[PDB]
């Protein structure tokens, strides 16, 4: 997981130098972050999605923010939800 | 990298066994079903003037990528 | 009980195709009964309702929900429960096939939490499972990134037994 | 696109020369991206009636092709 | 337009007028409906299609929903006087 997070930070962390080729790709694991976040009933597997949901916004703010609004509702319905 | 040769099509042949009004026995749609062909829903302006529209519409559809060809419908 | 639903289910077995007439009808007193049942009437209620979405196909999709929803109240730790659900479950994507992609989210976490805890003698509730999964098909491009990190655990550990690690190389293979 | 969109409701278009299949290109998740980004503004277009802002998708894929060429000195 | 005519078997409302499809929860008592004394049924919606009866004159087939939960069945007359059948 560990390995994931680092590798998901250097790509987008190269969202700016090759946008056509990371951007896409980015969309496609945020999606699968998200559904992950909100299907999956396991503790380490969200906490693990939510870890890499953050990396990916810190790393490409541009990507996200055409999507922050689903992203702030999903993690939203997360927190209204009934682990650390 | 030289083109060999460069085709045309002439004309083109749209034949809609579409069956207005009547459902094939092989199947049984459900209630709801499919019900827009060529983004046309037969069953509002009767099976004979559907049938025509539908026709014409996917002739249109058609004409859009090669407007330079011969059509000729055939319906049922 | 056993005698008016098998009576039912040959009735429409009968009929064919022509047996959508009656869902409206049957429906939605079978989910009620099924969600009212008490003791072993229930799983027999199940494998009769799997026989019934089986005649049915295409067109059980106004009830999926709603069948959905029992599975969800109804699936336990149970083995002849789970074991029963898992043919039901296989039933159901052989009737929709693409159409039930949009249901399974719902029947995810049920698979992971038997994937992540399975007591099972010999892991064969996993293994029918697997076969479920291989059934799947194409439904399940929007969530393999979900479902193959308990099949790679199944067929990675090595205190599983073997037919379980070959059923789950046999299911990766076939979703290739 | 017609195989692509088939595929999700197990239906295989074939073709008499077999094309080996496509709906798992990466090229995909960026005709995705591209349609969410174009029709994103397009509530702002209808109701609002703002000027419609061309997508950025070919100056991202010409960015691409310039990296390429940065370092495309060899045979790759 | 005769030949026309017969392919027109029902009528949906948003073609012949979506200010009726728009119409929603209208204060507006069903016609007919009005009572002093039982509760005002006021209109809750109406159905998008009128199957129009194929006859001489083509009286449409309107149905209402009321505020009670219960439809309404009427039948749109055109080109003829309701006077004398009001008095009837």
């Amino acid at each position: 997981f560990e390995i994931r997070e680092l590798a998901i930070c250097t790509v987008g962390r190269l969202s700016s130098m090759n946008p056509a080729f990371v951007m896409p790709f980015l969309r496609k694991m945020l999606i699968q972050i998200l559904t992950e976040l909100e299907h999956s009933g396991i503790g380490r597997i969200k906490e693990q999605s939510a870890r890499m949901l953050g990396h990916l916004v810190s790393n490409a703010p541009r990507l996200i923010r055409p999507y922050m609004e689903p992203i702030l509702k999903a993690l939203i319905l997360k927190l209204k939800d009934p682990n650390p | 990298w030289r083109m060999k040769d460069r085709m045309k099509t002439v004309s083109v042949a749209l034949v809609l066994c579409l069956n207005v009004g009547v459902d094939p026995p092989d199947v049984v749609k459900t209630t709801p079903c499919a019900r827009l062909e060529c983004w046309i829903d037969p069953l509002s302006m009767g099976p004979q003037k559907a049938l025509e529209t539908i026709g014409a519409n996917l002739q249109k559809q058609y004409e859009n990528w090669q407007p330079r060809a011969r059509y000729k419908q055939s319906l049922d | 009980h056993t005698m008016v639903v098998q009576a039912i289910t040959f009735i429409f077995k009968s009929l064919g195709l022509k047996c959508v007439q009656f869902l409206p009808q049957v429906m939605p007193t079978f989910l009620n009964v099924i969600r009212v049942c008490d003791g072993a009437i229930r799983e027999f209620l199940f494998q009769q309702l799997g026989m019934l979405v089986s005649f049915v196909k295409s067109h059980i999709r106004p009830y999926m929900d709603e069948i959905v929803t029992l599975m969800r109240e109804f699936w336990v730790m149970n083995t002849s429960i789970q074991s029963t659900i898992i043919l039901l479950i296989e039933q159901i994507v052989v009737a929709l096939g693409g159409e039930f992609k949009l249901y399974l989210p719902q029947l995810i976490p049920h698979m992971l939490r038997v994937f992540m805890h399975d007591n099972s003698p010999g892991r064969i509730v996993s293994i029918k499972l697997l076969a479920a999964i291989q059934l799947f098909g194409a439904n399940l491009d929007d969530y393999l990134h979900l479902l193959l990190p308990p099949i790679v655990k199944l067929f990675d550990a090595p205190e599983a037994p073997l037919p379980s690690r070959k059923a789950a190389l046999e299911t990766v293979d076939r979703l290739t | 696109l017609a195989e692509r969109i088939m595929r999700s409701y197990n239906c295989t278009p074939v073709s008499s020369p077999r094309l080996p299949p496509t709906y798992m290109h990466a090229m995909w998740q960026a005709w995705d991206l591209a349609v969410d980004i174009c029709l994103s503004q397009l509530p702002t277009i209808i109701e609002e009636g703002t000027a419609f802002r061309h997508s950025p998708f070919f100056a991202e894929q010409l960015t691409a092709f310039q990296v390429w060429l940065t370092m495309g000195v060899e045979n790759r | 337009i005769s030949k026309q005519l017969p392919q027109l078997t029902s009528l949906e409302l948003q073609y012949v007028s979506p200010k009726l499809l728009m119409c929603r929860d209208l204060e507006l008592a069903v016609p007919g409906t009005y009572d002093p004394n039982q509760p005002i049924i006021r209109i809750q919606s109406i159905a998008p299609s009128l199957q129009v009866i194929t006859s001489k004159q083509r009286p449409r087939k309107l149905t209402l929903m009321g505020s009670n939960g219960h439809e309404f069945v009427f039948l749109l007359k055109g080109h003829e006087d309701l006077r004398q059948d009001e008095r009837v």
